[PDB]
């Protein structure tokens, strides 16, 4: 995909995460765990069924046409009645080829667009307070029980409550 | 707030999203399968092999294509003032009553099949100095030998056919359809037998058009017992235009009108049974759902149906791709 | 660069972007209506409901079809010899004069209206044994009796209507079009009055073609006090051939050719009244401005136009997300 | 947007920039300001004409073609003439539906790009003197007169200039 | 692991990109040209200038076009029973046998063309009380007078010509084609002198069809020394239908059938040289390579082609921007 | 491109890169280097040659059609076979001009995606031990000999194994 989030930095999905398409598995002070992001579960879900809707929007009727089958042979007209049907199939079998392929690709980069933005949002979030570990995994640097790690996933996280406990955690030097 | 800790303790955070075990594959602009979560089939592809009577009206021809049941072939009479929109051509159709052709048979079946009507007004001609009525062998009206129900055999009266000559006004105000012909003897002697003269000559003229055949005399296969033929025709007359046949011998002349509609109706040639369901597409292989955008099913369709594509699967992705750690 | 400071003072930056309050709503490929902050339309929905007379020749037929002037009817005496690029035919034209049908009369209008012009050229014909130029009550050209301005009907003299039998070659170097008929007379009396024979026989034809017409004898309704009918027919002469008119009976014979042009020349039948304007695209409802890349006005349109559409409106978004800020 | 910053991160417009499509807007102790951004106004706006231009490209002209209007029944000839049109029209409606659809989607998700940019471009040129607030706000962390500020925003600021400031500033825990 | 050291060093990296020196400039959604690295062409445009004889069957009608080839003119005689896949007709063909007119040369040209074989099966006709094998000096067969190889004309037997009426059912199962015609006189004197009847007529039927010609007589131009003309027409006959062909004068009487096959043959004008080589592509410039998806060659082809554009160049980026450092 | 790396905050390309399509320059103890990225430049190779095939997929083969030359004017019919070819024709053409513009359009951004893909790897690897400075290049701070070059840019270098050094050389605040 365009952001490289899915299928790049962040390694592989979790068959296990059967509640939402986005998520977050941390492990802390009380242990391990996992919980769904409903948030851009809806939004990538939303603009899949958007896209869905338009393409099965509404069907063209048509009534009296040509003749399509011949049973004798009659040269100049049916060889033109042929022609423009098979002209006509051949056009719409191009376009319902070339549809899917667009709509498939950007259905590709839009969920990953939104791995990427779901990442990005807790990034800015949890401001001087964790480093990205790279594979999609932030390293909080201080005491983050429970209710800290849910309040990060709502989106209530104050990094300020933790600054000096995590700005020290992480610039002391030594090895 | 809290005071300097001798310890310190971090936590770890990890983003991820789902996969499933059993990815589908689908194509994109650059690749040709890549499995994604999910996708739909947009390519309806099969059909019920059954035409569902709803909600258009759908009429059997049974045995009796179109143009005879027009005509009014005896074994079609049971089609007479039908309505339909979708008129159904069974393959086993067959004709039984005097050999016909219809010089550009296809726009005839276009045009009433498109009507969408079989309404037939009979009109008052009066044909003086001929024999009206006339019928044959090779078309049997029950015991009796007979003729097409809407067409008017004249022969000559005593020892003469005179010059026909009538008007029928279009006094209403609509289109009027008159199916008229004109007979082919197989030999000169059944020409004199029949119209006296040695070649007829029919006229059929509105104030827009006219269109005069003259017969052909000859020997045509054995059909039905004749080797004479009718050739079939027709005239649309407009409001307020007036038809005028004229005819000095070998007219089937017309016993009125057919009145011509405007609408949805189309004729399917189809050998699959109409059955009582719902459905907005009809496809001669029976009828098809169309709450998907492409079909493969049938590029003949009637009513409201996919757009038929050479294609018979494609597969629009409806989730991320998928990358799964294995599993079972 | 500096030492220490005792003060500890911040600033704050943030980007941002416009917002209009009043937003249009643009289609994606996912949402059907999304609010950006400026759209244009791109399909041409209306006309000035008047043809401009400027780029291209227009000729307003008035009441003369195009065939009328072809033929030189006489109240259309005024076309000949004219050019057109639009022929524009008007819903109220009429013919007056000799009752006639043209088979395949839509070939012949679409063949003269893309030469785009009537330009005739008399030829010294010499038709021996006849009476050249007979007309009718039914054309009447002024007080007098008359005909088609091109044609020459030809009625036998005193008790002799000879085999015409006569050449034009195509000594040019262009194509030459003829326009030639012949007579249906209404009875069989008729047909020896005029032509002496029973039955007329013309045949026209080149190194590359034939056709012989053999007249209908029969009443068609009358139209101008006539009965009879005559068929317009023609036939192109290429460059090194020979014409080679062969008759011995009702035969409405040639004056002479038009010549043939290619080029951008065209027909269109529109009510819109001609003005002085500048317009490269003409539609049967007035010209419209072909800015737009397509259009909702009319599919028949002749000129620089845009392409026909169903739908009436299709806005290209041309901003970004319209996101106010006094909010839901 | 695919990138998450126009409706995203970036909360909402502001109706008052008349003078540009992105900018910005700041609290120093001199006070407070807004300023367009002219050249990724520049950015977008080529590219949404550039797009403009080459859907109104040349016009094709037609001249005799076939008839579409008819006033008798014909049957054969004219079923064709009519099937040809009609399927003509139904072929490019579709392709001017799909044209706009494509269209409009990439104007919104280009738009969403040059915010991001701009965004980005400030990021990096601040170096680690300021802290990004998430809501497209940095909090520039050493003394920024306006002269400061208007370099930032015309590209000049040179962050070693304020680096030790900021920095001090910057990491001094304590709550 | 080692203790802190006194000194300090840092390191700098560096991403980037290539360039080439010299771009290829290539279109976009959003800009007209834009320099890439590197990009292919789409577009073929260009001929070998010659049409390969591989892999699909060409046969050179050299100076035969291909109904005079069916037709059976004495020029070309060398296509009897041949077979193609492609029949490529030459610009300079000519006829050289009597002067004949196909109405609906067009359609005739075109069920040959795609049958794709002119085998010929003699049938055993036999003709009672006509002088069968007629020819004339505008065909010559060598030194004599000859006619096409495949007609029959027949000409009155002593003082008599009957009414010719014979039957040939199709017993095999495959369709038949059948090539037949008719004579027209140039004078009335001519008719009688040939065929003794004054108007002979021609009809040819099947049970699903019928078809009656009356010749024209009248004095067409001079071609091969003479002013008359004969027509030709074409009858299918399905299987276990008859063929009754029946006449009383100008009959050119059928020696039988041709079969009919299905296939992927077709006829194309071309003045280009066949030459030995592969190449799946045919137009009438030449063969084309068949690698690119649209070509601007010719909109005339037979073959696996690329589709026809109008664009003559249509390049794919196939790398990244171009953005160099010196450039230039 | 929509993520402005390329002719973006990457100033312009290297000429003499004449062995990968992106790729490292550096500057450290044993002196300068150059170096091409070949697993970037094969994941942008294989995406342009998965357009390529697709375009270049299956031929139709048509056989047998309706003639599309005429020698003499016959009116009605020839007008329809006129029409019909000349309305196929326009159609193709604006189908190839709609397909190789949003193909171009897209190997622009793709290319450009890679760019932003690599520079973000390397970014997320070095950690807390570089700086951006903003024109692509990171500012590594410690002691970085070839062989540290070469674990950057191999995907083996171990942050922690310099992150004191780093971080040290890094807040020493003082001009
Ligand atoms: C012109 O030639 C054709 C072919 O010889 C003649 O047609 C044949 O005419 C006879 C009667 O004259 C037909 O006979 C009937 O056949 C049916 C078959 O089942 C049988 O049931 C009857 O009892 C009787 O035999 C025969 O079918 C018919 N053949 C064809 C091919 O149609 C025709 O009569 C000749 N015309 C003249 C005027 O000589
Ligand atoms: C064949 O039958 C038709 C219908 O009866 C005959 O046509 C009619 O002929 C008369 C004259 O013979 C026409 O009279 C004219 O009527 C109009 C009415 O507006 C008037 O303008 C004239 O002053 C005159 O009175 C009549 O219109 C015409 N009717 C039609 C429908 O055309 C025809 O004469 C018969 N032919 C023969 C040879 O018997
Ligand atoms: C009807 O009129 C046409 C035109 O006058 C007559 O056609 C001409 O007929 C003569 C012979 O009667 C042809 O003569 C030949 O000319 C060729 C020229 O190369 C020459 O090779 C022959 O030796 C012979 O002299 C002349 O070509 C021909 N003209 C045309 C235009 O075809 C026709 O005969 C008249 N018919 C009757 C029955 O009067
Ligand atoms: C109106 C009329 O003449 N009908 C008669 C026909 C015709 O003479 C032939 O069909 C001419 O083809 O011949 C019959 O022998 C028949 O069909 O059995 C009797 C029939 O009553
Ligand atoms: C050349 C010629 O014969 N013209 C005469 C015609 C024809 O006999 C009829 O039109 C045959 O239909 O008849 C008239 O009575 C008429 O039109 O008023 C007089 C006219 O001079
Ligand atoms: C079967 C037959 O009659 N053939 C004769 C023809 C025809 O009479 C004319 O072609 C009628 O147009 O005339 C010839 O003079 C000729 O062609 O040279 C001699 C030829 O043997
Ligand atoms: C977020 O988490 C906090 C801490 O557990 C909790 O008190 C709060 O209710 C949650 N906020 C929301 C908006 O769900
Ligand atoms: C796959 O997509 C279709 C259309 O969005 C949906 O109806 C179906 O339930 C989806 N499957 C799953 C497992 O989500
Ligand atoms: C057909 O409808 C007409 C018009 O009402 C009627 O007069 C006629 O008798 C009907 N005939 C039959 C067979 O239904
Ligand atoms: C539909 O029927 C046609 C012929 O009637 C056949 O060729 C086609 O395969 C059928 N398709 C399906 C889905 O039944
Ligand atoms: C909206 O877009 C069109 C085309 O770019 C432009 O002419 C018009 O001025 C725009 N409106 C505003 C308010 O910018
Ligand atoms: C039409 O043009 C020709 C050719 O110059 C001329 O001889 C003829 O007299 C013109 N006729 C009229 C009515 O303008
Ligand atoms: C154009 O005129 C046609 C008929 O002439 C009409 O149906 C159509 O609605 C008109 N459209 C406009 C925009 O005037
Ligand atoms: C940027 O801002 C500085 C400080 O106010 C000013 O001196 C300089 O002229 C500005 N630079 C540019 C390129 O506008
Ligand atoms: C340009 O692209 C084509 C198709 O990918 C390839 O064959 C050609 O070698 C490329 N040119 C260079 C210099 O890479
Ligand atoms: C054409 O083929 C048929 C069928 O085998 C054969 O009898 C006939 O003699 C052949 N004629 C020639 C000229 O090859
Ligand atoms: C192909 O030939 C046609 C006419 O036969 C000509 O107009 C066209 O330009 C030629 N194109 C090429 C590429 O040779
Ligand atoms: C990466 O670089 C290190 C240090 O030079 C070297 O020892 C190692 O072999 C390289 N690793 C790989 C996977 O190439």
């Amino acid at each position: 995909g365009l952001f490289g989030a899915i299928a790049g930095f962040i390694e592989n999905g979790w068959e296990g995460m059967i509640d939402g398409w986005y998520g977050f598995r941390h492990q802390n002070s009380e242990g391990t765990g996992q919980a769904a992001d409903l948030k851009s579960t809806q939004a990538a879900i939303d603009q899949i069924n958007g896209k869905l809707n338009r393409v099965i929007e509404k069907t063209n009727e048509k009534f009296h046409q040509i003749e399509k089958e011949f049973s004798e042979v009659e040269g100049r007209i049916q060889d033109l009645e042929k022609y423009v049907e098979d002209t006509k199939i051949d056009l719409w079998s191009y376009n319902a080829e070339l549809l899917v392929a667009l709509e498939n690709q950007h259905t590709i980069d839009l969920t990953d667009s939104e791995m990427n933005k779901l990442f990005e949002k807790t990034r800015r979030q949890l401001r001087e307070n964790a480093e990205e570990m790279g594979n999609g995994c932030f390293k909080i640097y201080h005491k983050c029980d429970n209710a800290c790690i849910e309040s990060i996933r709502n989106g209530t996280y104050d990094h300020d409550v933790y600054r000096d406990e995590a700005l020290n955690n992480r610039f002391q030097i030594k090895g | 707030q809290d005071l300097p800790g001798n310890d310190n303790s971090t936590a770890t955070l990890c983003l991820g999203h789902h996969a499933v075990p059993n990815g589908t594959l689908v194509k994109t602009i650059t690749d040709d399968q890549i499995e994604v979560t999910n996708a739909t089939e947009l390519v309806q592809s099969s059909s019920t092999g059954k035409i569902c009577n709803n909600p258009h009206r759908i009429l059997d021809g049974i045995d009796c294509t179109l143009i005879d049941a027009l005509l009014g072939d005896p074994h079609c009479d049971v089609f007479q003032n039908e309505t339909w929109d979708l008129f159904v051509e069974r393959s086993k159709a067959f004709s039984n009553c005097y050999p016909y052709d219809v010089p550009d048979y296809a726009s005839l079946r276009s045009l009433v099949a498109s009507s969408g009507t079989l309404e037939f007004i009979t009109e008052g001609f009066t044909w003086t100095g001929v024999t009206q009525n006339g019928g044959s062998n090779a078309c049997k009206r029950g015991p009796g030998s007979g003729f097409f129900s809407r067409l008017n055999w004249l022969t000559k009266s005593g020892s003469t056919y005179p010059v026909l000559n009538v008007t029928m006004p279009n006094n209403d105000n609509f289109d009027k359809l008159y199916i008229w012909g004109i007979h082919h003897p197989s030999t000169n002697q059944e020409q004199t037998s029949l119209y006296v003269q040695a070649s007829g000559r029919v006229t059929v003229s509105t104030r827009r058009s006219q269109q005069t055949i003259i017969p052909n005399i000859g020997s045509r296969p054995w059909v039905r017992g004749q080797s004479s033929r009718i050739s079939i025709y027709w005239t649309i007359v407009k409001p307020g235009d007036v038809l005028v046949i004229n005819s000095n011998g070998n007219l089937i002349a017309p016993r009125g009108y057919f009145k011509m509609r405007t609408g949805k109706s189309s004729i399917m040639r189809s050998d699959a049974p109409i059955d009582t369901c719902i459905s907005e597409c009809i496809t001669p292989n029976g009828s098809i759902p169309n709450d998907k955008p492409f079909q493969n099913v049938n590029k003949i369709t009637y009513g409201a149906c996919p757009k038929y594509v050479k294609q018979n699967t494609l597969k629009l992705a409806t989730g991320m791709r998928n990358v799964p750690e294995k599993q079972t």
